[PDB]
């Protein structure tokens, strides 16, 4: 019968590893680097677009940074199509929570549920896992500013600063070196860009090859604002830090 | 939940020494309208059984189709289909009785009253009744509808108990049935003059009589009846 | 070799290896014999034990008052097929007030075994059956094989060393067929038949198993001291 | 639905998928359980290759199943969340129907049953997780400590360890733990648990987690400074 | 609107002795004011020395008996030809009846036989499965006529020892099979006189350790 | 790979045969049947000294009149016991009586072959089912994952089964008392066990008509162990 | 019987590659060249009509398809896969948008729905990926004119101008030199025809070339009058004659 | 059919455990079907249940309850609580709510952790813990005798009489109650049956010995 053609996506190796999860992580390691840095008064999300062409429409484009709700955003590393499936599910889950409790969903609860979906694909169903790693940046009234990451295994962890995708080993060393706890958003913006600038596989880091976003309490009195940076705004912040 | 539309009235029957007789008129009533006049309500199954059906005619035609299909199915992979493993009256009855009770238990009955008349392989007479409720009973005489009220009393004067069956001939039994059909024509408003009659004998087999008529009727005394009490002219 | 992974695959010579491997399970099973006259039908079965401390595996199963079988091979598969026969016999009685013909019983078993040999996932039944019975056309003996093939016979035997008993019955055909109105003599012929398949072991009181059905005899099984008469 | 039998027998009578699930447990961070005279202590390793972590929000290794029972584990982290969720639901379901909280044995038997079901169900792989379940039965002061594993077998332990280098720490506990006289106090039990982890861990900084459970739903997690005091005390006594 | 129930009349009677038990019933079957049959048996030998009758709506009655007879057959298959005790049969019948709690069998069921000590046993059921063991039970159309007579003659109710100022009751004792049949016959001839649905014939099934015996008696046919 | 319900060329189901190898790796379990009762005994086999041996539950009650001992992948037995208990209680509900030991065993064995591509694999555990009923009296059954069950006068299963079965062949007779049977289980267990037999690493149980199924205390078994050693030294 | 293929046929290899997607892209590479160019006041999409036989009527086979009145599509790769995607794309525009909001979806969202369908064929049980790359041109009130590419993986990218299929590498280079942000629609059509001539080998005329535009509203193509707000479709397929007129002044 | 029959059942907590007392009459309209009905259901040796409302509904589901209680103690190696046993039954009938079950029962037991415990369980889903409960057509008559004479420090002998006398009061006045009285005493070690008492003989006996029922000539 059909047994002959089954790859058996949800099995253990002799060493106790999940083949498909490991190979999905290998796929993600070739994706454009994405960095998240958490400050005391906000969060930064920075991501490198995958080898840009000059005729690509840059201003009306979205590849790396997606909005989940007014208080939570994600940076993507891996297959974009896979990420969008998961993103729509996460958007729906956030609204279900708001409908039920009349309160915005706590960041971890959203992360846990999305990670539990990934876990399912590794344990049952016989389907390939989602080839995606997320960096979740968000705010709630319980824990304040929070950074998480999830990967195809469905395992998630919290971070002060973290990178996913390509050159994470080199990127994590640079972040570990220059990061400190009393850091501001404006300083974190500078760290994120400097790190990408050194770890990039490109010749020089430019505005057209980047996506950028912040989550500050920079709005008027005790409320959070999401800023997805425009092309011209990235051009300005790149000059202001002295990279170009 | 149903309501019957086109209906057939009484079916009457009795046992005699060597077999059974069954009869029913050829009418399909549509309420008070006597709409259809060429309706056969006696349906033979093989050469040893006759099923007489009253009530809803659309449901009767459905049962005809089931019995016809039953004969076909019994012949499959059956070298003795025309011998030892042929369909018996008791087999045909139990099948119908199962169906009738199952349909009443689904609140969607076959709106019929059925009498299965025949002779078994060992020569024993078979006569049993079943209706829309799945109710079953057997008796030396059986009748449905008005026949139960008017025919049974006449047929029970011939065969009042089991011991009267060997004493009753086919000539006497047929005479009583034909007389009963006349009485029903006198007194049942949804009956017709034309009818069918079937005899299943253990020796002479199945005899199926069509296009019979009620005859030797008494109507002459009607001319002497005037008014409703006092009237003289 | 490459064509025996499942029942859905034909070999280049047109063989179904899984069905043949199921047939092999019957050959390993203990011997059982079936034979009939015109009035009665008899099953004789050599029961097998695990060791001296264990009981002897029951080989004969009753299906109705007028029908039953003996098994050889996987016993659980016989339980499934015998249960199916019990239901079919019972359906015939409740719906049609009719005792199920032994021939139809065979046709129903054939069709049930067949479906398991044409579909992916499932497996063939790993047991052979000898069905006896008395119906409206007299006494009957059937041989069921899990390939689906059912055969009506005067006498037969299945299991290990069944060729010896089968040869004997082929010689004795003219004699035992005319044993009418005599149960004990028909059994004796069956006990002598199964004896031709014995090696080193002999028929003891808790080893032998006999069953009979006939004209004025319901399907009944004899075990223990009740078979001491025939040793 | 996906039906494939993934967990099956091999010629030598082994179910490799279940045994490979144990290898995943062997890869996981070390977890230890020690029960005293009036308490149970759950110790857990945290690998130190991960700096720049946020310990406020990062999932804790020890999880509360109810107010009186806790669950720690070794193996795949994602798999453990599924067992913990099911256990928490069953804990509330038991309170709803029996009008009484679960016993530690019952909760363990349920979790072990879930693990077993995944070893002979079509289309699923076994959980790459072994758990240590500890607590106190309602209106009872006798300490309970149970262990489960991917196959589904479970059993009670005076003291036990699971995860990487667990055979080393089990060796330590086997000579240091006395059945006739278990740790009489909370301090003694915690110290023995920390000592056993110090045979394997590396440094006693932010690598060791300790959770103490006492009778009548009295559970508390120790902070860094509190744990560091045990580490400082043990090392000074060692130099002798 | 279609009414799935009907009333086929008739009445039944079960009495238990010391080493025997009887289950009687009239043979008349009716609908409204018509007689369907003068001899239609509704007391059946179900095997294992158990006799059974399910009186009321005959279609439901035949279905129940048919299902119980089948239950006995499968009990033998599944439990190595073990004899089904009267108490086990009773519990089984409860589950048959209660299985249709929300679309009931419109019948009053009575079974009779011998218990495991060899003593006479009668069990009676309501339409939805409540049951009870009793020495005496009448069921059906004329139950209200027969039962108070049984109370008086079998269980000696309201009868006191002569001269004892109504202080000493008449002592309970087992009746012979001959005396019980006398009470059954007199019960049915009295019911026949005063109930229109009762008559034609009387069929009694007697159960002893030896087996099941039958007796038939004529009743008035009007 | 290959199908789960596949036959070998010799005519056996691969998966059933492979599950039998798993049962050989399991701890020893012995059962002996007498006219005074049936005795069941098992090797606990703790993997480590820190493991509390009293939590090892390899002897189990099904009903008051039926007991059960297991050997092999013991986790697989839980659903078998659950089914057995339900079958026993359900029959009591339907028939107001105790259920026959054979009928109970047959119900358990019907689960055995309900696997394929139903559960994904056969059970990797064998069961010794002991009990009493009015018809056939004291009984002992051996239920395999093949769906087959044999009745036994005495039976051993597990790692030391072939050695213990040969010993039971010589020792068993039809006039054994209950006390004699208890000692005989302990004697044979001590012979095949790796570690030295005592009350903590071995467990006894029995089923009698009068008192029903009972698991023995560690205090009671300890005295029977002491009684056993004295009798062997006495000649 | 029944579909027993409930498992993924596309899986990750040790190197991290999704084989079936890569092989699907290889099939797209073999496919005939198609392109799209965005202007200030419109969008153009074009492709070569590779005829299987001269007896075949190439008019009956439409490589450029209307999805909504303001959205069009063209492809490179396997034609049958494209045809069923167009059917599904048209239906999803109604079921998941027009029947809810009473208006046609904007280009980006319809593209998103098509991408979803193609992603599912990459992960669902018992199916292979679609062997096509789409170019979807469209207009909507709030986003204006737009051009999107969709790949077998389900990934989609917005383009100022691009090409896919056989000679896409050379064609993209040609478009980089010619494209600017001040291009009028007629200039974009002219560049499209120049770019396409390089990849086409045989005959180059209105019968062998298929070309459509997303431009101004066409009241004459609406089919009715009376509702002022309804002004007609922005999608228009250029005729064989209209193409040949522009090939003279080339 | 007729499931709506009369009854008088009671159960009360006291110093020495629980007393359970019931009548024995079953009626189909005015017709007295039986005088020998068992209205106490012996769920197991430690638990009792009372029958009121549907006879079948009470019999069937309280026997079923005994099966669930046996499975509980096999799995947990511990006696089931009265709370847990009552809740299994109440949750079950709640699933059937609206279908037409008719039930009014007292689930009675005596355990270590709880002591003597009574739960009134009812077919519309009600589950009440309490000290005194009376259910049936004659419940009002029985309550009057109970309320006026009840004390926690009653002896076992006096408590048994009180339950017997309360049923008699109902049997006398309520037409659909009578026949005989069945008594039970529930202790921690199990229930004890205290016999069947014909109301006919019991009435005259109580009249003479007590001096009550002067309105009745005897
Ligand atoms: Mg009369």
């Amino acid at each position: 019968g059909s047994r002959r053609y089954d790859s058996r996506t949800t099995i253990f190796s002799p060493e106790g590893r999940l083949y498909q999860v490991e190979y999905a992580l290998e796929s993600i390691s070739h994706a454009g680097t994405a960095i998240g840095i958490m400050a005391s008064d906000g969060i930064v999300l920075a991501a490198e677009r995958k080898v840009t062409s000059t005729l690509l429409e840059q201003d009306t484009s979205t590849e790396k940074l997606y909005k989940l709700n007014d208080k939570i955003a994600v940076a993507v590393a891996g297959l974009t199509a896979d990420a969008e499936i998961l993103i729509n599910t996460a958007r729906i889950h956030a609204q279900n929570y708001l409908k039920t409790y009349n309160e915005d969903i706590p960041v971890e609860i959203l992360v846990r549920r999305l990670s539990d979906i990934k876990q399912g694909y590794t344990q049952h169903g016989g389907l390939r896992p989602f080839g995606v790693s997320f960096i979740y940046a968000g705010y709630d009234d319980r824990y304040g500013y929070q950074l998480y990451t999830s990967n195809p295994s469905g395992n998630y962890t919290g971070w002060k600063a973290i990178s996913v995708g390509a050159n994470t080993s080199a990127a994590q060393t640079l972040l570990q070196m220059d990061y400190k706890d009393d850091m501001k958003v404006d300083d974190a913006i500078e760290l994120a860009l400097k790190t990408l600038s050194k770890t990039t596989d490109s010749s020089a880091l430019t505005y057209d090859r980047l996506e950028f976003a912040t989550i500050r309490k920079g709005a008027n009195d005790g409320e959070v604002y999401q800023k997805i940076f425009k092309p011209q705004e990235i051009k300005d912040i790149l000059v202001k830090t002295g990279i170009t | 939940t149903q309501q019957p539309i086109v209906t057939g009235t009484s079916v009457i029957s009795m046992k005699y020494d060597n077999g059974v007789i069954i009869a029913a008129d050829n009418l399909g009533s549509y309420g008070s309208l006597l709409r259809f006049n060429g309706v056969e309500r006696l349906i033979p199954v093989g050469d040893n059984t006759v099923v007489g059906i009253s009530g809803d005619i659309s449901d009767m035609q459905h049962i005809e189709r089931l019995l016809k299909d039953l004969v076909t199915e019994n012949a499959y992979d059956n070298p003795l289909a025309d011998a030892e493993e042929a369909l018996e009256p008791s087999y045909i009855f139990e099948y119908l009785a199962t169906v009738m009770y199952q349909r009443r238990s689904k609140m969607n009955p076959l709106w019929n009253a059925i009498i299965v008349a025949g002779v078994q392989s060992n020569g024993d007479q078979f006569l049993r009744y079943v209706n829309l409720l799945g109710v079953t009973y057997s008796s030396p005489t059986l009748a449905t509808g008005f026949g139960a009220h008017m025919a049974n009393p006449l047929l029970r004067k011939v065969v009042d108990r089991e011991s009267d069956i060997p004493k009753t001939t086919v000539q006497v039994a047929e005479e009583a049935i034909v007389n009963a059909m006349r009485v029903l024509y006198y007194r049942d408003a949804r009956s017709s003059r034309n009818f069918s009659l079937a005899i299943i004998d253990k020796n002479t087999g199945l005899t199926f009589k069509k296009n019979l008529q009620v005859e030797n009727m008494k109507w002459d005394f009607a001319k002497d009846i005037k008014g409703y009490g006092t009237q003289k002219i | 070799n490459n064509y025996d992974g499942d029942t859905v695959t034909f070999s280049p010579t047109g063989r179904l290896f899984q069905v043949e491997y199921a047939l092999e399970a019957i050959k390993q099973g203990s011997v059982t014999v079936g034979l009939r006259s015109n009035t009665h039908a008899v099953l004789v079965a050599l029961k097998r034990n695990a060791d001296e401390l264990s009981s002897y595996q029951k080989k004969i199963i009753k299906c109705d008052e007028h029908m039953g079988l003996s098994l050889a091979g996987l016993a659980p598969d016989a339980r499934v097929l015998s249960n199916y026969l019990r239901q079919q016999c019972n359906y015939s009685s409740l719906v049609f007030n009719r005792k199920l013909a032994v021939e139809r019983a065979g046709h129903l078993l054939c069709d049930k075994a067949q479906k398991n040999t044409q579909s992916y996932g499932g497996r063939p039944y790993g047991v052979g059956l000898l069905i006896i019975g008395y119906d409206k056309s007299g006494a009957h003996l059937l041989e069921f094989q899990p390939s689906g093939n059912v055969t009506e016979l005067y006498g037969t035997a299945i299991g290990a060393r069944s060729q010896g008993a089968k040869t004997y019955l082929e010689r004795t055909l003219d004699t035992f067929i005319k044993i009418d109105g005599n149960p004990d003599e028909l059994i004796k012929a069956g006990v002598e038949a199964i004896s031709q398949s014995l090696r080193d072991e002999s028929l003891t009181v808790d080893n032998l198993s006999i069953a009979i059905v006939g004209k004025d005899t319901p399907f009944t099984i004899y075990d223990g001291e009740a078979v001491a008469k025939y040793i | 639905g996906y039906d494939r039998a993934l967990s099956i027998f091999s010629p030598d009578g082994h179910i490799f998928q279940v045994e490979y699930a144990l290898e995943a447990v062997k890869r996981g961070t070390c977890a230890v359980g020690v029960k005293g005279k009036n308490c149970v202590v759950l110790g857990c390793e945290r690998r130190s290759t991960l700096k720049l972590q946020d310990t406020r929000i990062t999932p804790s290794k020890v999880s509360k199943i109810d107010s009186h029972v806790v669950l720690s584990f070794s193996g795949l982290n994602a798999d453990s969340r599924i067992l913990i969720e099911k256990a928490r639901v069953e804990a509330q379901s038991h309170r709803l129907t029996l009008e009484d909280p679960v016993t530690v044995e019952y909760l363990t038997r349920y979790v072990a049953g879930v693990q077993q079901r995944y070893t002979q169900s079509g289309g699923v792989r076994p959980f790459g997780v072994s758990t240590l379940i500890a607590g106190f039965d309602p209106r009872d002061d006798e300490p309970k400590l149970y262990q489960t594993e991917p196959s589904g077998i479970y059993s009670s332990w005076s003291a036990q360890t699971i995860g990487r280098n667990s055979k080393t720490v089990r060796e330590f506990l086997e000579k240091n733990y006395d059945r006739k006289e278990p740790p009489a106090t909370v301090e003694e039990c915690v110290k023995l648990t920390v000592r056993s982890l110090l045979e394997v861990v590396q440094t006693g900084a932010k690598n060791i987690e300790i959770t103490v459970v006492k009778p009548d739903s009295d559970i508390v997690a120790l902070s860094s400074e509190e744990i560091n005091q045990y580490v400082t005390q043990i090392e000074q006594e060692k130099q002798e | 609107q279609f009414n799935p129930y009907g009333d086929n009349g008739g009445t039944i009677l079960g009495i238990a002795g010391e080493d025997f038990a009887v289950l009687a019933g009239d043979t008349r079957n009716i609908t409204d004011y018509s007689i369907n049959s003068r001899y239609e048996p509704k007391v059946f030998d179900c095997g294992d020395n158990i006799v059974m009758s399910a009186n009321g709506f005959a279609a439901d009655g035949d279905a129940l008996v048919k299902r119980f007879k089948n239950s006995v057959k499968w009990y033998h298959f599944d439990h190595n030809d073990k004899k089904l005790s009267i108490n086990s049969a009773a519990r089984n019948i409860q589950h048959l009846l209660y299985g249709k709690r929300f679309f009931p069998y419109y019948v009053h069921t009575i079974i009779a036989g011998l218990d495991e000590d060899g003593k006479g046993a009668v069990y009676s059921f309501d339409p939805v499965g409540s049951y009870e063991r009793e020495q005496c039970r009448a069921g059906g159309a004329a139950a209200s006529l027969i039962m108070p007579f049984l109370d008086n003659q079998v269980n000696f109710k309201n009868q006191y020892e002569p001269g004892t100022n109504g202080k000493v009751k008449k002592p309970l004792k087992y009746l012979s099979v001959e005396e019980v049949i006398k009470l059954v016959r007199d019960s049915f001839t009295s019911a026949t006189e005063r109930h229109i649905q009762v008559g034609d014939g009387l069929e009694i099934l007697i159960v002893t350790k030896d087996g099941v015996r039958k007796e038939f008696y004529e009743l008035k046919r009007d | 790979d290959r199908g789960v319900s596949t036959f070998s060329p010799e005519g056996r189901l691969f998966q059933v045969e492979y599950s039998l190898e798993a049962i050989k790796l399991g701890s020893t379990a012995i059962g002996i049947a007498t006219k005074e009762g049936v005795v069941l005994g098992v090797e606990k086999r703790a993997t480590s000294p820190l493991l509390e041996s009293d939590s090892i539950e390899k002897i189990v009650e099904i009903d008051r009149h039926i007991g059960c001992a297991m050997s092999g992948l013991t986790a697989d037995a839980r659903s078998m016991i659950e089914h057995a208990r339900t079958a026993a209680v359900t029959h009591n509900l339907y028939y107001d009586e105790d259920i026959n030991v054979e009928s109970l065993t047959q119900s358990v064995c019907d689960l055995a072959l309900r696997f394929g591509e139903l559960m994904s694999r056969p059970f990797g555990v064998a069961l010794l089912i002991a009990g009493h009923d009015a018809d056939d009296g004291y009984q002992l059954f051996h239920a395999e994952p093949s769906g087959t069950f044999y009745r036994y006068n005495a039976k051993a299963i597990g790692s030391g089964s072939e050695g213990a079965q040969a010993e039971l062949l010589n020792e068993w007779h039809s006039s054994l008392t209950l006390k004699e049977a208890e000692l005989l289980v302990l004697k044979i267990l001590k012979q095949v066990m790796e570690e030295k037999l005592d009350e903590n690493n071995a467990q006894l149980s029995c089923i009698t008509k009068q008192d029903g199924f009972k698991i023995y205390d560690n205090e009671k078994t300890a005295e029977l162990i002491k009684e056993l050693k004295e009798k062997e030294a006495a000649e | 019987m029944t579909d027993r293929y409930s498992f993924s046929l596309t899986t990750f290899s040790p190197s991290g590659k999704l084989g079936q997607i890569d092989y699907a892209l290889t099939a797209v590479k073999q496919g005939v060249t198609s392109l799209g160019i965005k202007a200030t006041n419109g969008v153009v999409i074009a492709t070569e009509k590779k005829s299987s036989s001269p007896l075949a009527m190439s008019e009956t086979l439409s490589k450029v398809s209307l999805l909504t009145p303001d959205i069009g599509a063209v492809y490179s790769g396997m034609g049958p896969d494209y045809r069923v995607l167009v059917d599904k794309s048209r239906k999803v525009a109604h079921t998941s948008y027009k029947r809810i909001y009473g208006e046609y979806p904007p280009t980006k969202l319809l593209v998103s729905e098509v991408a979803k369908i193609m992603q599912e064929a990459t992960q669902s049980g018992g199916v292979r990926p679609f062997g096509v790359s789409l170019l979807i041109a469209g207009h909507d009130e709030f986003n204006g004119f737009s051009l999107y590419q969709v790949d077998p993986s389900g990934s989609y990218f917005p383009w100022k101008a691009t090409a896919i299929g056989k000679g896409s590498v050379a064609a993209k280079t040609f478009l980089e030199k010619r494209w600017n942000d001040e291009l009028e629609l007629e200039d974009a059509i002219h560049i499209a025809l120049l770019t396409l001539k390089e990849s086409v080998e045989g005959e180059f005329n209105g019968d062998t070339i298929e070309l459509a535009i997303i431009g101004d509203e066409n009241p004459d193509l609406l089919g009715y009058t009376g509702i002022p707000t309804d002004k007609g479709p922005r999608f228009r397929k250029l005729t064989s004659q209209e193409i040949n007129d522009r090939l003279e002044a080339l | 059919i007729k499931i709506a029959t009369g009854a008088t059942t009671l159960a009360f907590r006291f110093q020495g455990g629980i007393i359970v007392a019931v009548d024995s009459r079953a009626t189909a309209g005015n017709w007295v079907a039986s005088q020998t009905v068992k209205k106490v259901i012996e769920i197991n040796p430690f638990l009792l249940g009372t029958m009121a409302g549907g006879a079948a509904d009470c019999q069937f589901w309280e026997t079923w309850l005994g099966s669930q209680c046996r499975l509980h103690e096999l799995r947990e190696k511990e006696r089931i609580s009265v709370a847990a046993a009552s809740k299994i039954l109440s949750n079950l009938v709640y699933q059937y709510k609206g279908a037409g079950l008719s039930m009014g029962t007292m689930i009675c037991g005596y355990t270590r952790k709880e002591g003597p415990t009574i739960y009134y369980v009812d077919s519309d889903g009600t589950r009440l813990k309490g000290d005194i409960f009376c259910v049936g057509s004659g419940q009002t008559f029985a309550y009057g005798v109970l309320d006026s004479n009840y004390k926690w420090d009653l002896s076992v002998e006096d408590a048994l009489y009180l339950g017997k006398r309360s049923i008699l009061a109902a049997a006398h006045r309520d037409a659909y109650s009578g026949g005989s009285v069945n008594l039970y005493h529930v202790t921690e070690d199990g229930w004890i049956y205290h016999g069947n008492h014909d109301v006919g003989e019991l009435f005259w006996k109580v009249k003479e010995e007590e001096g009550s029922f002067n309105n009745v000539i005897g």
